[PDB]
C-alpha cells in the first residue's frame, strides 16, 4: 500500500534555505499595522536585507528601522541603542503609534533586557510626549530557532498581548477576529468579498490589501498596513477568532481565547475546494449567517474550469511542492481534488514535533494511491538532489528562490506563496478560496502548455480540450 | 555650507553629515564626516560588515562554496539578491551554504556544526574544491575559531582550499569593514601560495570590479584586443586560484578604491606593483584609462586604434542621449564610489545635472573625491535616511534618481522614475557600450508616458489625457 | 517616423485570420437570451462554428442548421428556413429570438428570406397564438467583409426587428452600450465601472453567464442575458456609447437615425488614455462625475506597469493581429508602456473604412518609428515578415497564430478571439485600467519565461 513518510533532513548544513530567520517574519507582521515601524535590535544587515526581501516579493517600500549595534555595544551591551532608536523613531515620525521591538541572533546571545529597556522608554516617553501613547511590543526572535513562521506567529501574538494588555476587555463587538496567516494582499481582497457576501463583520490581521498602492495624482504614499491598534484591541470583545493557519498565527487565537474567552475555531488553510467548503461551514456555524448563493456560484464556476484540465491534463502528473507549511499541506489537497500527484512535500524549518500531529497528514494518509515523501527541516538542496537522482516530476509549486531548480532541471513551476519576485502581480491574485483554487489550477495548465510548446510535447494537442 | 533638514532638527548632529556645495568656498572646511557610527531608528541604507565581505566581494567568484557560518537568515538575505553573471552557468547566484546554527551551538560552541558542513558541502559537490567560511554576528560573539576548523578540514580533504573571514555585521559601521578584513586577510593568507603561466609581455590585476550584468566581460574584451594578460580579477567573473597570482601582475588598475583600494595598496608595499586608479564608467573617463594603461606598457598605437573604434561604433548613440538629456537633474543614492565615478562623466558626456548624492557608507576619501568633480549647489549627504529623501527631492527636484530597488518603488509614488544605481536596469554600464546602455535606460526612464498618465486626475474637467512623442537612437 | 497602410500582395489566403460573416452573425445571437440561431446554408457553416465557440468558451452554445442538401441547390431552399424555424418553436417552447443568417450558398442561390419570415410569422402566429418570436432577417455572404461585419450586421438587424415591433415608449434613463466583440471579463469590468459610477446602462450583448458554474442541481445557464425587454428598451435610452467602431457603432448610428437616441462613438478602451476617455464621455452625457475608485484602480495599473515599462518594454518589437479596434487600441496600449508596435495585421477587405480611422492619425503623429499597417492580411503574412528578417520581440494575437510564435520563438500574448490554447482568458479583462494592467502582466511574464527558456540573462529577474 502507498506510504506517507515523514523524514528529516539528514545533513547538519543547508544549502539553498526555504526560508528567513524568525527577525524576518517578524518584520512581516509589523508592517500590517498602521502607524507601525519595527525596531530591529541587532545588526543592521538584520533590517535593511528584510526589506529588500519585502520590495523583491511586493514591489514597495516598507519602514522598518534598526538599532544598528556596534562593535561597542555588541561587547558593552546593546540597551542604549534600542533606547536611542526608540526615541529617534518617535521624535521623527509623529504619527507612530506601535513599535515591535525584534530581538535578532546577536541580541538574543548577549542578553540584552528587552523588557527593561521598554520601561526605560516608556518613562521617557511619557515625559517628552505626554499627548502621545506608543506601544512597545517586545518580540523574541533568536535566529537560531524556528524561521520566519514562527517569527511572524511570535510577532502577531506580542503584539496582540501588548495591545490587549493596554485596553482590555470591553463591549462586544459582534465581529470575527479572522487570522488568515502568512498570505497575498489578493486573498485578503478575497476573504474581504466573502465575509460582505455573508453579511460578516470581520477583522482580518493584518490587512495587507492596500501594499498594492496606487500611484496617484496628489503623489499621495498609502502604502500601510489597514490594521488599527483600535482593530487590534477589538480582537478582545470578538463573537469568536478563525485561524486559517496552525502555524501562521493560531497561537494568537488561542491566547484571545485564554486570556478573553473568544473562542477559537482552528480550520484547514482554504487551499481547495473541501477546505474552502469546510472554512464556510465553520463560518456560518460561529456566525449563524447561510452561506450565500454567490459562494455556490462561484465555486461552481471554479468546478467549472478545474473540470476542463483535470483528466485532459492533470492526471497521474507528479508534483513537489515547497513553502509554508500551511501552504504545503493545503496544496497538496487542492492537488488531489484535480487529480495531480503530490509525491515530494519540503517543509523548511525544525518544527518537526509539530507537524507529525497536524491532522492534514492523516487526512493525506487516508486519500492518496501513491507514496509521499514529506521531507521537514528541508532546504531546497533536498529537492535538487533529489531529482538529481532521478525523481520524476511534472510540476513543482514554490515560491521563486527555487526557481534555478526548475529552470536547469526543465520542469514547469508555478509560483506560490512568498517571495514570488520572479514574475509580475502574483501578490494580486488569490490561492485561496473557489477563485483562488481556480487561479491556480489555470496557472498549473498555462505553465505545462507553455512547456508543451517549448520543448515540442504534443504542442498541437491544445487545439479542441 | 553644512545643512540642518527640517527632518533632522531631533538628530541635529545630521548637519556635519550634509554639505550643500556653495560659491567661493574652501571645501577642506565643509568635509563631511563619514564612516562613523550610524545613529539608530534612523532608516539609515546601511547594511552590516558579513554583507561587504561575502555578498559584495566574495560571493562574485564562479567557483567557490560561500560558507556562512550562523543561523540560517544571513545565507537567506544573500541569496537571489545579486547581478554578477559568470562564464560557468551562474554557480554563485544558484547557491548559497549555512551552518544552520541552532540554540545548542551557540550555547557549547559552532565549531563542530561549521566542521560537519564544511564536510558536506563538498561531499554533495565533488567537482568545487574552493571555499570561503564567513563568521556572522553570533558565531563571533561565541568565539568559534574558524581558521582552526579551516586548517583541520584542509587536513582531512588534501583536495580543498579554504580561505576565513572574521566579518561579523556589527564589526565597523556598515559593509567597509567587510571590505577591509577580508582584503587584508586574502593578502596575508592566499596571495603568494599559487603561480600560473605568464603568457604576454603585459600583465595587470583589475581591481575593484564586481562584474555587474557582465561589466567585467565586457571590459575583458579590450584587455584581449591589446594583448593584455589579466592575471586576476578582484573579483569579477573569478576564481578562486587566479586570486592566489596576483603577486605576478606588472600593474594594478584600480576602479572601486573604496571596496579594493586596501589589497592595491597592500600590493604595492609588498611587491612594487604600482596602483593606478582609473574611471571604467564613462565614456571619456574609459579613452583615459585605456591611454593610462596603454603607456604604461608601451602600446599607445594598439590603445588608439581600439579607441578610435569604440568612439566610431557607440560616440553617435552617446551623442543622441546627450541632446535629449542635456539639463535633466539627477540624484545618485548608492554606496559611494558611483557618486564620483558618476557626477562629472553624466557631466561631461550626457550633458545631465547632478544635483543631489548620498553614500550609505563611503570614507572622507570618497566625498574629496565627489566634492572635487561635483558642481556647485548641489547637496552631498553621507549615510542618508529615508526622511531626508523626502527633504532633499522637495530642494532639488530630481528627474531621475540612480538608487537601489526599494527607494525607486517610493519615489515612484512622487512620480519621479529611477535606474538602478547598484545592479544597473539593462546593464552592463562599463566601458564605451556601458556607457550607451546607461544612458538609453535614463532616457527610457524619465521620458515615460506613464509618468505624465499619472499625473492626471480623471475627475478634473479641466484637464486632459496628454500623449507624448518619444524617440530611438 | 512613417505609418504606412498596405494591402496583402497576394490573392490567396494562406492561414486566415478572421472567419466569414455568419460566423460572427453567429456569435451575436449567442449573446440573447431565449435565441437560437438558424444558419441558413449548408451544415458545416453551423457545425464548425459550434465547434470555435467551444474552443474559446469551453461551453456548448445552440445554434441550429438549416441543412441546405442538393434538391435545395437546384430549386432553392425557402423550404428548409420554414421548416427549421417551425422546428426550432415546437421543440423549444421558450424560444422567443431566431436570427436567420445566410450564407455564401443562401446568397448566391437568392432564397427570399423577408418572404419566408413573413409565411413562418402566419405559420406561428396560427400555431402559438400567445406566444411571439421574433425572426429577424440577417444577410451574410461569406465573399465580403468578416465575421467583424457578420457580428454587426447580426447586432443591427436584430436591433431593428425588436425596436420595429415595439416602437419609443418612456424614457429608461439608461445607457446603451455596445462594447463590441469582447469577453465575459471585458463585461464584467464595464458592469463595475457603471456600477462604481452610479449611471444605469444596458450592456450588448451580455455575455457574462458564458464562463457558467456546474451547480449542485445539474442547471444549464450558460446563456446570453440580453432579453428582448432589453434591447426594445434601447429606444428609449438617454444616449448610446459605441466602444467598437467595427463591432456595433453602426446599431448606435441606427438608433440615433430612428429613435433620436444620441450616439457616442469613442475609441475602443484599451490602454489607460482611451479608458480615461470613455469615462470622460461617458460622465459628459450622464452629467455623472467619475468615481474616487477609479482614480485608485487607474492609479493601481500605473504602479503595476511602471514596474514593466522601462526595465523590460522600452524599445522591444511588438506584431499585433486581431479585430481591427482591439488591434488599434493595443497599439496604444504598447506606447503607453514603451513597447514599439511596428507590425499591425487587419485580416479584411474594409481598407477603404481603415484608411480614415482617426487612431490611424493619432499613431502617425506618436509614433518614433516606422508602423506597417497591413490590412486584408492573413497570418502567413506575418510569417513570411519573419522568415524574410522582421526582428520581434513580441507577438499579441489569437491563438490561430500560435505556430507562427513557437516556430520562430517568440514570445506570445493571446488577445482577442479565438483563445483556446491557453486556459482561463475569456475570465481576464483586457479593456479598462485593470485590464491594461493584466495585459502588461501577460506581457511581462511571457518574456520572463522566454528569458528562462532561452537563459537570455535569467538572473535579471530577482531585484526588478
Ligand atoms: S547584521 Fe549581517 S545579516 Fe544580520 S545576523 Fe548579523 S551578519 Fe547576519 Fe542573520 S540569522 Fe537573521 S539575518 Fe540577522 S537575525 Fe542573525
Ligand atoms: S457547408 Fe461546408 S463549411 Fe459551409 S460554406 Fe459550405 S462547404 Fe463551406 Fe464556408 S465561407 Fe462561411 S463557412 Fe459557410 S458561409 Fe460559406
Ligand atoms: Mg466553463
Ligand atoms: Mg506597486
Amino acid at each position: 500500500p502507498a506510504e506517507v513518510k515523514l523524514s528529516p533532513r539528514d545533513r547538519e548544513g543547508i544549502i539553498n534555505p526555504m526560508y528567513d530567520c524568525q527577525p524576518a517574519g517578524a518584520q512581516y507582521a509589523g508592517i500590517g499595522i498602521k502607524d507601525c515601524i519595527p525596531l530591529v535590535h541587532g545588526g543592521q544587515g538584520c533590517t535593511m536585507f528584510v526589506r529588500l526581501l519585502f520590495a523583491q516579493h511586493f514591489k514597495e517600500n516598507f519602514d522598518v528601522a534598526s538599532t544598528s549595534l556596534h562593535e561597542e555595544s555588541a561587547v558593552f551591551g546593546g540597551a542604549k541603542r534600542v533606547e536611542e532608536g526608540v526615541l529617534v523613531l518617535a521624535r521623527r515620525y509623529p504619527n507612530l503609534r506601535v513599535i515591535p521591538i525584534i530581538t535578532t541572533c546577536s541580541t538574543e546571545v548577549i542578553g540584552d533586557d528587552i523588557e527593561g529597556s521598554i520601561r526605560v522608554c516608556n518613562r521617557a516617553l511619557e515625559a517628552e510626549f505626554p499627548d502621545r501613547k506608543i506601544y512597545l511590543a517586545p518580540v523574541h526572535t533568536p535566529s537560531f530557532k524556528g524561521s520566519h513562521v514562527t517569527g511572524y506567529a511570535e510577532c502577531v501574538k506580542s503584539v496582540f498581548k501588548t495591545i490587549t494588555d493596554a485596553h482590555g476587555k470591553g463591549q462586544p463587538s459582534g465581529k470575527l477576529n479572522v487570522f488568515p496567516g502568512w498570505v497575498n494582499p489578493g486573498d485578503v481582497v478575497l476573504l474581504k468579498r466573502y465575509f460582505k457576501e455573508m453579511d460578516v463583520e470581520a477583522n482580518i490581521y493584518m490587512d495587507t490589501e492596500d501594499f498594492d498602492s496606487p500611484m496617484l495624482p496628489n503623489k499621495s504614499i498609502e502604502t500601510h498596513g489597514r490594521t488599527t491598534v483600535e482593530d487590534i484591541a477589538d480582537s478582545a470583545n470578538a463573537l469568536a477568532t478563525l485561524s486559517l493557519a496552525r502555524y501562521e498565527g493560531n497561537t494568537t487565537g488561542e491566547l484571545l481565547q485564554k486570556t478573553f474567552a473568544v473562542p477559537n475555531a482552528l480550520v484547514n488553510t482554504p487551499y481547495g475546494i473541501k477546505n474552502t467548503d469546510d472554512m464556510l461551514r465553520k463560518i456560518a456555524e460561529v456566525t449563524g449567517k447561510e452561506i450565500p448563493e454567490s459562494l455556490v456560484r462561484e465555486r461552481g464556476i471554479a468546478l467549472d474550469a478545474l473540470a476542463d484540465l483535470a483528466h485532459m491534463f492533470f492526471a497521474n502528473k507528479k508534483v513537489a511542492i515547497f513553502g509554508h507549511p500551511d501552504l504545503v499541506l493545503g496544496l497538496a489537497q487542492f492537488c488531489m481534488e484535480v487529480e495531480l500527484e503530490p509525491v515530494l512535500l519540503l517543509i523548511g524549518d525544525d518544527q518537526g514535533n509539530k507537524y507529525k500531529k497536524d491532522p492534514r497528514i492523516e487526512e493525506l494518509k487516508n486519500t492518496a494511491h501513491f507514496d509521499i515523501e514529506i521531507v521537514h527541516n528541508a532546504d531546497l538542496w533536498e529537492l535538487e538532489k533529489r531529482i538529481n537522482a532521478g525523481l520524476q516530476l511534472d510540476l513543482i509549486m514554490g515560491h521563486s528562490k527555487g526557481r534555478y531548480v526548475a529552470i536547469e532541471a526543465n520542469i514547469p513551476m508555478v509560483r506560490v506563496g512568498f517571495p514570488t519576485f520572479d514574475r509580475a502581480g502574483l501578490y494580486r491574485k488569490p490561492s485561496i478560496g473557489y477563485q483562488g483554487a481556480m487561479e491556480l489550477g489555470e496557472m498549473i495548465a498555462n505553465a505545462m502548455f507553455a512547456h508543451m510548446e517549448y520543448t515540442r510535447n504534443k504542442e498541437w494537442i491544445l487545439n479542441t480540450w | 555650507p553644512m545643512v540642518l533638514l527640517e527632518c533632522d532638527k531631533d538628530i541635529p548632529e545630521r548637519q556635519k553629515h550634509i554639505y550643500l556645495k556653495a560659491p567661493n568656498e574652501d571645501t577642506r572646511e565643509f568635509l563631511p564626516i563619514a564612516n562613523a557610527a550610524t545613529i539608530p531608528g534612523t532608516l539609515s541604507e546601511r547594511g552590516c560588515a558579513f554583507c561587504g565581505a561575502k555578498l559584495v566581494i566574495g560571493g562574485v567568484l564562479k567557483d567557490t562554496i560561500q560558507m556562512i557560518h550562523g543561523p540560517l537568515g544571513c545565507a537567506y538575505d544573500t541569496w537571489h539578491t545579486k547581478r554578477y553573471p559568470t562564464d560557468n552557468g551562474h554557480f554563485n547566484m544558484k547557491y548559497v551554504w549555512s551552518t544552520d546554527m541552532k540554540e545548542s551551538h551557540v550555547v557549547f560552541g559552532g565549531e563542530k556544526r561549521l566542521e560537519k558542513s564544511m564536510h558536506e558541502a563538498f561531499d554533495e559537490m565533488p567537482d568545487i574544491k574552493r571555499m570561503i567560511v564567513y563568521t556572522t554576528c553570533p558565531t563571533a560573539l561565541i568565539g568559534d575559531d574558524i581558521k582552526a576548523v579551516a586548517k583541520k578540514v584542509m587536513k582531512d580533504r588534501p583536495d580543498v582550499d579554504v580561505f576565513t573571514v572574521e566579518c561579523p555585521g556589527f564589526s565597523g559601521v556598515s559593509q567597509s569593514k567587510g571590505h577591509h578584513v577580508l582584503n587584508i586577510g586574502w593578502i596575508n593568507e592566499k596571495v603568494e601560495t599559487m603561480e600560473k603561466e605568464i603568457t604576454s609581455e603585459y600583465t595587470m590585476n583589475f581591481i575593484g570590479d564586481f562584474n555587474i550584468q557582465g561589466d567585467t566581460q565586457l571590459l575583458q574584451t579590450y584587455w584581449d584586443r591589446l594583448g593584455i594578460q589579466v592575471v586576476a580579477h578582484f573579483t569579477g567573473n573569478g576564481t578562486y586560484d587566479d586570486l592566489r597570482c596576483m603577486h605576478q601582475a606588472q600593474l594594478n588598475v584600480v576602479n572601486c578604491a573604496r571596496s579594493s583600494g586596501y589589497i592595491a595598496n597592500e600590493l604595492k608595499k609588498r611587491y612594487g606593483i604600482p596602483r593606478l586608479d582609473i574611471d571604467s564608467w564613462g565614456f571619456n573617463y574609459m579613452a583615459e584609462g585605456i591611454r593610462k594603461i596603454c603607456a604604461f606598457f608601451g602600446i599607445e598605437e594598439k590603445g588608439e586604434e581600439l579607441i578610435a573604434e569604440e568612439y566610431a561604433k557607440w560616440k553617435p548613440k552617446l551623442d543622441w542621449y546627450k541632446e535629449r538629456l542635456q539639463g535633466k537633474k539627477m540624484a545618485i543614492w548608492t554606496g559611494g564610489p558611483r557618486l564620483w565615478h558618476w557626477t562629472k562623466s553624466v557631466e561631461d558626456d550626457l550633458g545631465v545635472q547632478v544635483v543631489a548624492m548620498s553614500s550609505k557608507f563611503g570614507h572622507e576619501e570618497d566625498f574629496e573625491k565627489v566634492i572635487a568633480r561635483g558642481k556647485e549647489g548641489t547637496y552631498y549627504i553621507d549615510d542618508g535616511n529615508e526622511l531626508e529623501f523626502f527633504e532633499i527631492i522637495d530642494l532639488v527636484k530630481p528627474d531621475v534618481i540612480f538608487t537601489g530597488p526599494r527607494v525607486g518603488e517610493l519615489v515612484k509614488k512622487l512620480h519621479i522614475p529611477y535606474v538602478n544605481g547598484h545592479g544597473y536596469h539593462n546593464g552592463p554600464y562599463m566601458g564605451f557600450e556601458g556607457f550607451v546602455n546607461l544612458a538609453r535606460d535614463m532616457y527610457n526612464a524619465v521620458h515615460n508616458p506613464l509618468r505624465h498618465l499619472a499625473a492626471v486626475d480623471i475627475r478634473d474637467k479641466s484637464q486632459t489625457t496628454p500623449v507624448i512623442v518619444r524617440g530611438a537612437a
